[PDB]
């Protein structure tokens, strides 16, 4: 999509990167 | 102090710690509850992976906090 | 040294890499692999994109990280 901010995965809260779309650490999708 | 660390299965881990503990020194704590091995531990807090030889302090993590325990595979 | 790198199309690849590699050097290594120019290609790790010009120790890659392949976002480089 497009470039936008870095999101806090609601699982375990880690900063990703706006081009993933689960947490790199635990799998978690951002959107729910 | 105390602080917590929830693991991605929901369960919440309270620690006896303080600020200069280091996070392997964390690590331990959690494996004498948990029995896992400290590599096997990642430790979240505040949107960062927590690094081995960094104190709480270094963290800014404060009384009360919560720590987030995601496991991996043991590093060869 | 291995490292893991996760593809576009959801398998994982091993790359052998020095232990201060170039990014570039990873690049040209997924481009001989997987296919795809290093222009093209936009590497993840820890939340952050690898840049031309650094090394996996700017990023503390080590032994058994894994890298994320992605595609160019709108806005983004
Ligand atoms: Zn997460």
């Amino acid at each position: 999509g497009h470039m936008g901010a870095q999101w806090n995965c609601t699982a375990c809260t880690f900063l990703n990167h706006p081009a993933l779309i689960r947490c790199e650490q635990c799998e978690m999708p951002r959107h729910f | 102090m105390q602080i917590f660390v929830k693991t991605l299965t929901g369960k919440t881990i309270t620690l006896e710690v303080e600020p200069s503990d280091t996070i392997e020194n964390v690590k331990a704590k959690i494996q004498d509850k948990e029995g896992i091995p400290p590599d096997q531990q990642r430790l979240i807090f505040a949107g960062k992976q927590l690094e081995d030889g960094r104190t709480l302090s270094d963290y800014n993590i404060q009384r009360e906090s919560t720590l987030h325990l995601v496991l991996r595979l043991r590093g060869g």
